[PDB]
């Protein structure tokens, strides 16, 4: 009856309204992340907001290391992305072992997925109020961001973007795509890719970045990382020169 | 409608779990307990209610050591915390077995955070009551960490939780801004004294027994023992010293 | 408001409660009065005996758990048979597995902990009723209070049950004295009958009424009742 | 995994899906059995929520537990079909271990328990029936007539009745059955079964089953025609005046 | 709907409570217990006059040392009963030797509680508590004589008297005031008999009411119809003076 | 908790009647017609299909008359799907009987068997039961032509004649009408039909909502024979009774 | 293969007397052809004036009355402070031994 | 081992099993009933291990008693024999197999004929017009293969048996004490109280 | 902790309706729409490539899934759930079928088989019916070619053509009028186009048509040569570029 609204059950209208309040959490840390692909890369960029001077800022982040080539990033609370985090690697490790090869980003996407449409059915999970960004450069197909939801939904991108503003920074990024023509940064090295990344961050986001508001992480051929403050600030210097 | 609060895995239409919420409020209604990290350690410390003079002195412990290198304190349901070092504890031993080396602080903190989230997963376990504030000496580094009723944990330069939080937090930022240089594990002692004591004036109605912990790297060779004697004295009476 | 968020112990009130513990604290506060009072040297229980009719039996409130070991009770009593049972076994555990007189502080944490599920778990209930543990170990004489929220604390003495607040001011006065009882058995049991009668109302403590247990330096915890606590009154 | 407390106490200490479960009986077809001196008869009225019935195949209302031990009830047909196999059962467990067959009260006391039973377990609630157990322990020559309620509880009886109506044909069993001489015949027993279904079968031949249990195993159930017989004279023990 | 084991804001178990108010309306039983004996009586309350009074069970041997009366949903007893004897014949032959009265009484009471829907704290697999009350006496050679009374929720008295059942307060104050330490066997036969006639609806006599005892020497014994009859006219006489 | 969003689909109603089933039994009457016929020398099964269409394929269709085994046929009213579930697991029952004892299931204990599985959902298990009602038609040799009937309930009955699903009260009044002991399968067929054609909701009783079924033994052979109509036949039949 | 048990020598005796009983026993312990100990003590008090010696394969003696006081522990607990009669605690240990009837414990046992 | 011998007549069968249960040095009883009456024209002869043979046969006997008080009806010889089969072909592979061996002889009401079937402990069967167990067939089925005549009457079958007894207890090495016969017909099953002198 | 949650999710209500069931058929009612007509010598299914963005990749998602190599199914509802359907319809198609027959499934048992997992959702403790309603159309040796439609009931018919979701009724309205029995696999893949043209709303090409056919053997397909009865897959996806061809012959 009017329990609809509590478990993973339909509503008159088929509609699962604790689906629905679990995408309003993915927003509640005020964090917007983007990723687009390179040539033969994959960056993503996420804010990093660290309000307290009593944190050691360090240990700040919702970008993850999953494998040696997947990388996560995170648009929800810490403690469900970290859940989703440690399945995440969990699973990686798992297919490595039983299928002799790397787990893909898109199969790491697609089993995430799977997970959470499983929480969408059965009462006694609760979906995780977060979205995950996967992103790699496959061995198979290439510069790869692969993104899921608590519906459930998962799917692939030439570029995204997640957060209170996806829709400036989408738009932002739809429009550079169009003309371009093309799908991926026509960029050699992954350090300007980085930069084209924040560049458009700030013309979307109408702001101005100091070292310790981003957090970036970088997939190449055969590697994941995240970059460091200096590494950063290398890149906000080069664009406080173009720009 | 409303009812979102009666179950503890239920998003609110506002996407927060609630049940999580009134959680933290059980831990506000608890004393004070702060942990601060310094230049190769970390120390902890707790206000300790003395609800009579029948309760018998520096016996009541409520600091807790996790394998031989974790400090652990917690502001809330006292119960709830000593679950949470059980685990813990269970823990710490499952990665030495596996690995021979004991538990790195920060993988001890996620295993922990990972339990504390589990409880919010679920209708048929209600959340942790209590807030905790642990860390230790590793194979690189001190590390302190706090972890909340929802399973958020963050590494802290200073840490506190409880009543006094506030006040606590206010003196912890006056120590991070003054002395960016670090802090030795005796000052720290010191100033987790005072900081103690102040925060006790958020609860100035009842006397208090102090009770600290330390983890240095040179002071206790990266094992956790609690401060006794001589080198307690010594912080609670530069403690009552700069109360005025 | 109460009536929404007391229904399990799996629920938090708003404010930060858990009432169906709460609830479980409230049967004890209607159970009868003991107290507990140690020295540096013994631990004596005393408590009141409760009947039902002028036909019946005085509800036996004191249990041995070990040679060195006991606890007194208030609230309901099969919970306390459970409680005390393990606290029997983790005292035979000791025994057996390491030959070592369990730690009274050990079997503190213990009750804790066995408590504390029954107040986090599903459809379980917390337990219904105090305990007052006394024993005598490697370190001296102690007494421990234990409640059913999962709190355990250790004092010199304190007393609970119904009107139990006469007791634990008394002795919160009386300390200073009690706590020099060293090597004296009848008079730490004559401060424990003091104490006791603080909490008093209905008739004075007689014979069917008292129940008296005392555990010390060279004295197992032995069991007091009737016939022999007379010279106590 | 399904355990929900279904019988539990209200607040009057009443277990309400236990007397929920006395009301279906209270709506199921009236059965009397009353025993005489050397037998016990056993009567049941018949269903009429639709007619057009196949009365060759359809499960009549008493069942053989046993060669010697019948059953009849009142109430969820289909809650009776259960407790009739487990009583089975157990009526052959008995014999393979005890090497005798159960005693009337023995298998009486076998299916209250299991009723009793349901009514304090998880995830089930109480068996709507209620039933009349007769026949004669091995060996003996005395009749026994047993009830049994979905409460479990149980207890016997010189004649008694349940099912909707149960209430009125009681006390005409009340007023025709002396216990100083219980109808001394398999034929004055049965005219008293008949005449008091007829007090609310209402009239009935094809509306009226009859069983007879004797001694040593003999059991049974009376052709549609000799109870019309019975109805008939019947019908003269209240016209002659 | 609230858990089947909820504490009320009174600090009670909900309900252990209702149960006990079912058992409010049983049949009487009352046991007193004297230097000579323990009676327990009972009023069986047929609820037609066909049915067979002496087919009514309230009174039940656990073991030839202790007998025992119930009272309230009957039914519920069956299983406390063979509990209780199982665990008296165990006992002997674990140990060669009766079972205490107490601790027989005991491991009945250890059942009571043991109801719910995944409490965690054992593996407790009842719905609901018993809706009966007994009345458990019998005799060792350490304790004499005993009557406890057991109730769903675990606890249970020892009684020199008691009353259970729909007329328990008026019975039990009755007890009260004609109970003695010097009692005798058939003083107390006739007390049950008196204060059972008082508190029965119906006019007490052999097919009703049902007297038992048990004595070192004999054990537990059910008074026949015969015996009974003899002490209810006994009784009619006594009364019929002043 | 989870209490709080349990139904109790098998508890007592204050009148002593099952909720779930009495619900189940009314989403069974808004379901296709079904009847049953026993002759001399057969019976007939047949039924109303609800759900049609212009693009609907009647040819390969099956949604209300199944084999259970060479020698029994059922009808459906309800839940398709429900009705699956039921049946697959009565054409198993029928083989292990089979092969426990080398001779065909006897048509009751089969249908006994049914109806003992949905009893179950009555009284323990906390599901919904299924929304179905089954007419048996079979053949043994003990009793010979039989006709049941089972539904929600798990209660079931022999019958004559009979019908479930939408306007039994009129089918079955129609029915008590025209029936005789002694009637033959081309006169129960025709029965049948037109019992169809007075309840139908429909326009007219065309051969594309129809499923129709017979149980034969057939004189110069032996074994029973059972033929599931095929749409032309349904046509034949239709214009040999005049509906056309 | 592992072979679970051993013999550890020794010998006891029991003698009851009209008001008295006594169990003697040596207090020589072995292995093979050495001795382990010339003091390792087999027959002990029990509690409830009942002296027991389980001799055989020590570790299975030792054992047993660790489970046997254990067992008079819980008596005086179960069943208010009652002394266990010799003939009781007798019929305890036939239950003790008779649980292990198969994987016994290799000991001759008096009390 | 025991002996069990069964031979189908013309409108009955009749089983012939031996009277004695040795163990070790001793006869212990002369007067065995090897024999349990499954429904009353059903009846299984039985031999094998001391225990599992009355248990096997008890066990079955409840199995079928409770089937015929579920449905009123008795079932064929066929049918208590393929189940009987059944539930030894389950034995054959389970922890510790029933090593019993049994003869079912019944009367067919529905076909009104007899019927004989031979089972082994493996769950093995067979249809027969005479079968045995044992060493007894080493004999037997040679003397009957040479003796037997499909169309002969009770009376011919039981002088049949006794020409089989006499040689079993002419060459066999073990005293069997004898054997209790029983036939099974139309009006049910009967024990020959005159065989150990017709 | 533990799935506590043993009990129904989907009852009866007193109208005898199953509320859970009619609210996942409305979930499909808002579903974009999927059609399947069956041809003579052919099955086309298709459906709409609902872009949710232009910066996503629509080629990197297939609501148009092969079950078996003659077998695919496509649907109207929530995605989601139907991946997962497929997963296991994928499994189950070898672990009831090929794994003891040496042959894959034919269509009606395989749906069979998928229907069978949507009824226990609708039943079991703990779960909520799937919001979806597949088209599964497949071809095999003893019953031709076939087109089914399972609902989250677990209900399943063959159709000769049908549509489901949003523009079902107008759609299955169009079909009535252009479906006869004598179509050759291209005009029902015309027919297809024309009747997923008039509910699509914007863009329609192959990059927003996802059209599949169930048709005749091609071994090119296959991966390796050798073996004279394997003689390869019915099931084709239709090309970005194949759609267009016919596209540009409205």
């Amino acid at each position: 009856a009017g329990y609809d609204r509590h478990i993973t059950i339909f509503s008159p209208e088929g509609r699962l309204y604790q689906v629905e309040y679990a995408f309003k959490a993915t927003n509640q840390t005020n964090i917007n992340s983007l990723a687009v692909r390179g040539k033969d890369c994959t960056v993503v960029i996420s804010q990093k907001k660290v309000p307290d001077k009593l944190l050691d800022p360090t240990t700040v982040s919702y970008i993850f290391c999953i494998s040696r080539t997947i990388g996560m990033v995170v648009n929800g609370p810490i403690p469900d992305a970290r859940n989703a985090a440690l399945r995440a690697k969990a699973e990686a490790a798992e297919f490595r072992y039983k299928y002799g090869y790397d787990m893909p980003c898109d199969v790491l996407a697609k089993r995430m997925a799977n997970l959470s449409q499983i929480y969408t059915q059965r009462a006694y999970m609760r979906p995780l109020g977060v979205i995950l960004t996967f992103v790699s450069v496959d061995e198979e197909l290439g510069p790869s961001i692969y993104k899921t939801d608590p519906a459930g939904y998962y799917v692939g991108y030439k570029a995204t973007a997640t957060g209170p503003k996806q829709q400036e920074i989408t738009t932002n990024l739809e429009n550079h795509f169009k003309k371009s023509k093309i799908d991926h940064i026509n960029e050699e090295s992954w350090e300007k890719v980085v930069e084209f990344a924040i560049t458009h961050m700030i013309d979307a986001l109408g702001t101005e970045f100091s070292k310790n508001d981003l957090e970036v992480g970088v997939a190449t051929k055969d590697k994941f990382f995240t970059l460091s403050a200096e590494n950063i600030e290398e890149r906000l210097v080069a664009i406080a020169e173009q720009d | 409608g409303t009812g979102y609060d009666l179950s503890n895995s239920v998003f609110s239409p506002d996407g927060r779990n609630f049940q999580v919420e009134y959680a933290v409020k059980a831990v506000e209604n608890g004393t004070t307990s702060i942990g601060i990290k310094c230049n190769d350690g970390v120390v902890f410390a707790v206000e300790k209610l003395i609800t009579s003079k029948l309760l018998v002195p520096q016996k009541n412990v409520k600091i807790q050591v996790v394998d031989r290198h974790i400090g652990c304190v917690y502001s809330g349901l006292i119960p709830d915390g000593r679950h949470l070092v059980n685990r813990g504890r269970e823990e710490a031993a499952s990665f030495k077995k596996l690995y021979k080396t004991p538990i790195p602080i920060p993988a001890f903190a996620d295993r922990l955070g990972q339990y504390v989230q589990a409880h919010t997963l679920y209708n048929s376990v209600r959340p942790f009551g209590v807030s905790t504030i642990f860390g230790g000496v590793d194979k690189n580094g001190a590390h302190l960490y706090m972890l909340e009723p929802s399973g958020s944990y963050w590494g802290y330069k200073g840490a506190a939780t409880g009543k006094g939080r506030q006040s606590a937090k206010a003196e912890l930022e006056k120590l991070v801004d003054h002395h960016p240089e670090g802090l030795s594990a005796r000052e720290a002692v010191k100033q987790a004294a005072k900081i103690i004591y102040l925060a006790h004036e958020d609860n100035k109605e009842k006397d208090f027994e102090l009770e600290i912990s330390w983890c240095s790297l040179s002071e206790t060779n990266g094992l956790h023992k609690f401060v006794k004697g001589d080198l307690l004295q010594e912080a609670i009476d530069f403690a009552q010293k700069e109360i005025n | 408001f109460r009536n929404n968020y007391d229904g399990d112990t799996v629920t938090f009130s708003p404010t930060g409660r858990l009432f169906q513990v709460e609830y479980a604290l409230e049967a004890i506060k209607q159970g009868s009065v003991t107290v507990g009072l140690r020295s540096n040297t013994h631990a004596v229980l005393v408590a009141l005996k409760r009947n039902a009719d002028e036909l019946s039996s005085y509800q036996k409130k004191i249990i041995k758990c070990d040679e060195h070991m006991g606890l007194s009770l208030a609230g309901l009593a099969p919970d306390a048979r459970v409680l005390s049972n393990y606290l029997r076994q983790q005292c035979n555990y000791s025994s057996l597995v390491f030959n070592r007189k369990l730690a009274v502080e050990r079997a503190g944490h213990l009750l804790c902990d066995k408590a504390q599920k029954n107040t986090q778990s599903y459809g379980g209930r917390p337990y219904g009723v105090g305990l007052l543990i006394i024993g005598y170990d490697k370190s001296g004489a102690h007494l421990l209070e234990f409640q059913p929220s999962g709190n355990v604390t250790e004092l010199y003495g304190t007393a609970i049950g119904a009107r139990s607040q006469g007791a634990k001011t008394y002795l919160e006065r009386t300390l200073d004295t009690f706590i020099k009882i060293d090597g004296n058995p009848d008079e730490l049991i004559k401060a424990g009958v003091e104490a006791i009668s603080q909490s008093l109302r209905d008739e004075s403590l007689t014979v069917d009424n008292l129940s008296i247990a005392i555990v010390g330096k060279d004295t197992p915890f032995t069991i007091y009742d009737g016939e022999a606590v007379a010279k106590y009154i | 995994g399904y355990d929900r407390a279904l019988s539990i106490f209200s607040p009057d200490g009443h277990i309400f899906q236990v007397e929920y479960a006395l009301e279906a009986v209270k709506r199921g077809t009236c059965a009397v059995g009353v025993k005489g001196k050397n037998c016990v008869v056993l009567g049941c009225e018949r269903r009429s929520t639709l007619k057009l019935q196949d009365t060759r195949i359809t499960p009549s209302k008493v069942s053989k537990i046993d060669s010697h031990v019948v059953l009849s009830f009142s109430g969820l047909n289909a809650d009776s079909r259960i407790l009739i196999e487990k009583a089975r059962v157990e009526a052959q467990s008995h014999r393979l271990t005890l090497e005798d067959p159960v005693t009337v009260e023995y298998l009486t006391r076998y299916v209250a328990g299991v009723q009793q039973r349901y009514t304090q377990s998880g995830g089930v609630r109480p068996f709507g029936v209620s039933t009349l157990i007769a026949g004669f322990d091995p060996r003996d020559d005395e009749p026994k007539l047993y009830q049994t309620e979905p409460s479990g509880i149980y207890s016997s009886w010189s004649a008694q009745t349940i099912g909707r109506n149960s209430k009125t044909v009681r006390e005409f069993l009340e007023k025709n059955y002396d216990r100083k001489e219980p109808p001394a015949t398999v034929e004055e027993c049965v005219k008293l079964t008949v005449r008091s279904l007829l007090e609310v079968v209402q009239t009935g031949a094809k509306n009226i089953e009859i069983t007879v249990v004797k001694p040593d195993s003999d059991i049974v159930a009376l052709s549609s025609e000799e109870i019309n017989q019975y109805v008939t004279q019947i019908e003269q023990e209240k016209q002659e005046q | 709907d609230r858990g089947v084991s909820t504490f009320s804001p009174e600090g009670r178990l909900f309900q252990v409570e209702y149960s006990l108010e079912a058992i409010k309306l049983g049949s009487t039983a009352i046991g007193i217990a004297t230097k000579e004996g323990v009676v327990l009586g009972v009023e069986k309350r047929a609820t037609s006059p066909l049915l067979e009074s002496d087919s009514i069970e309230k009174i039940v041997e656990i073991d030839r040392h202790i007998g025992c009366a119930m009272s309230g949903l009957t039914a519920d007893a069956r299983s406390m009963i063979e509990h209780a004897r199982t665990a008296a014949v165990t006992h002997n032959l674990y140990y060669d030797e009766d079972i205490n009265v107490e601790s027989l009484t005991q491991s009945v009471c250890d059942l009571a509680l043991r109801f719910g829907e995944g409490a965690s704290g054992e593996e407790r697999l009842m719905s609901r508590p018993f809706g009966v009350a007994l009345l458990i006496a019998g005799h060792d050679a350490d304790d004499g004589y005993q009557l406890f009374h057991a109730e769903p929720s675990g606890t249970f008295y020892r009684y020199n008297a008691k009353a259970i059942g729909s007329g328990s307060e008026g019975a039990q104050a009755e007890l009260l005031n004609e109970w003695h330490s010097s009692l005798t066997l058939k003083e107390a036969e006739l007390l049950v008999l008196k204060i059972l006639k008082q508190v029965m609806e119906e006019k007490l006599d052999e097919n009703n009411a049902q007297l038992s005892c048990i004595t070192k020497q004999d054990g537990f014994k059910i008074y026949d119809n015969e015996k009974t009859a003899e002490l209810i006219k006994e009784l009619k006489e006594k009364e019929a003076a002043e | 908790g989870s209490r709080r969003y349990d139904s109790r689909t098998t508890i007592f109603s204050p009148e002593g009647r099952l909720y779930q089933v009495e619900y189940a039994l009314e989403s069974i009457s808004h379901a296709g017609t079904a009847i049953g016929i026993m002759a001399s020398d057969g019976i007939v099964l047949a039924a109303e299909r609800k759900v049609t269409s212009t693009l609907l394929e009647q040819d390969t269709s099956t949604e209300k008359l199944y084999k259970l085994n060479d020698k029994i046929a059922v009808a459906v009213a309800g839940l398709t799907a429900d009705a699956e579930i039921l049946i697959n697991t009565a054409r198993i029952h029928a083989q292990n009987y089979l092969k426990t004892y080398n001779e065909d299931i006897p048509v009751e204990i089969l249908v006994r068997r049914l109806s003992d599985i949905k009893q179950g959902y009555t009284q323990h298990g906390g599901l919904r039961p299924f929304g179905v009602s089954f007419i048996y038609a079979g053949y043994d040799d003990r009793y010979g032509y039989q006709l049941y009937t089972s539904n929600p309930s798990g209660n079931y009955t022999g019958w004559k004649a009979i019908s479930v699903g939408a306007n039994t009260s009129a089918a079955q009044t129609l029915l008590q009408m025209d029936y005789k002991d002694d009637m033959k399968v081309d006169d129960a067929i025709e029965l049948a039909l037109k019992t169809l054609s007075k309840t139908t909701d429909s326009s007219a009783l065309t051969y594309d909502r129809l499923e129709f079924a017979t149980i034969r033994k057939g004189a110069n052979d032996g074994e029973v024979y059972q033929k599931i109509f095929k749409p032309q036949e349904i046509k034949d039949i239709l214009v040999k009774t005049g509906i056309t | 293969q592992f072979n679970p048990y051993g013999d550890n020598g020794g010998t006891i005796l029991g003698i009851a007397g009209e008001d008295f009983a006594v169990l003697a026993g040596d207090t020589r312990n072995i292995t093979d052809y050495s001795i382990n100990s010339r003091y390792e003590p087999k027959v002990f008090d029990c509690g409830d004036n009942i002296v027991m010696s389980a001799n055989g394969f020590a570790a299975d003696g030792d054992a047993l009355v660790k489970r046997f006081k254990n067992s008079v522990k819980w008596y005086h607990f179960d069943h208010n402070d009652k002394k266990l009669s010799i003939n009781s605690a007798a019929r305890n240990i036939q239950h003790l031994l008779y649980g292990k009837r198969f994987f016994p414990y290799y000991v001759h046992t008096i009390i | 081992m025991d002996i069990i011998l069964g031979i189908r007549v013309q409108d009955s069968v009749i089983l012939a099993s031996s009277k004695a249960v040795t163990r070790g040095i001793s006869v212990l009883k002369d007067s065995d009933d090897k024999t349990r009456q499954l429904s009353p024209h059903t009846l299984m002869s039985f031999a094998g291990e001391a225990g599992d043979t009355v248990q096997f046969a008890e066990y079955i006997q409840a199995n079928i008693q409770l089937y015929s008080i579920r449905e009123d009806y008795e079932l064929s010889p066929q049918a208590v024999s393929s189940f009987v089969r059944q539930e030894l072909a389950k034995s054959i592979r389970s922890r510790r197999p029933y090593q019993v061996n049994v003869l079912i002889g019944g009367y067919d009401k529905k076909k009104n004929k007899p019927e004989l079937y031979q089972i082994d402990y493996l769950g093995t069967k067979v249809e027969l017009p005479y079968g045995a167990h044992g060493y007894s067939g080493f004999y037997t089925f040679s003397l009957l293969d040479h003796h037997y005549r499909p169309d002969m009457t009770t009376e011919e079958g039981l002088d049949l048996l006794k020409l089989c007894v006499q040689e079993l207890e002419k060459r066999m090495p073990m005293d069997f004490k004898g054997v209790i016969v029983k036939i099974v017909d139309k009006d049910g099953i009967r024990q020959v109280d005159d065989f150990q002198a017709q | 902790m533990t799935d506590r949650y043993s009990f129904s999710l989907t009852t009866f209500s007193p109208s005898g309706k199953l509320g859970q069931i009619d609210y996942a058929l409305t979930a499909v009612k808002q579903g974009v729409t999927s059609l399947g007509i069956k041809a003579t010598n052919g099955v086309v299914i298709a459906t709409e490539k609902k872009s949710s963005s232009p910066l996503a990749m629509s080629e990197t998602l297939s609501k148009v899934s092969l079950l078996t190599p003659d077998i695919g199914a496509v649907y109207s509802g929530m995605g989601p759930d139907y991946r997962v359907l497929v997963d296991k319809s994928r499994k189950v198609a070898h672990t009831s079928y090929k794994r003891i027959y040496g042959e894959y499934p034919p269509t009606k048992l395989l749906v069979s088989e998928v229907a069978k997992i949507m009824q226990e959702a609708t039943q079991s403790g703990g779960v909520r019916p799937f919001g979806v309603s597949l088209l599964i159309a497949g071809h095999d040796e003893f019953n031709g070619f076939s087109l089914y439609q399972v609902d989250p009931s677990g209900s399943y018919f063959p159709w000769k053509a049908t549509a489901i979701g949003k523009g079902s009724v107008a759609a299955k309205t169009f079909l009535e009028k252009r479906w006869n029995d004598e179509l050759e696999l291209e005009d029902a893949i015309h027919i297809a186009l024309l009747t997923l043209k008039e509910s699509v709303e914007g863009e329609f090409n192959g990059d927003t048509i996802e059209l599949a056919i169930i048709g005749d053997e091609n071994p090119d397909l296959l991966g390796y040569t050798g073996i004279p009865t394997d003689k390869g897959p019915r099931f084709r996806k239709l090309t970005s570029q194949e759609i267009n061809d016919r596209l540009e012959a409205l």
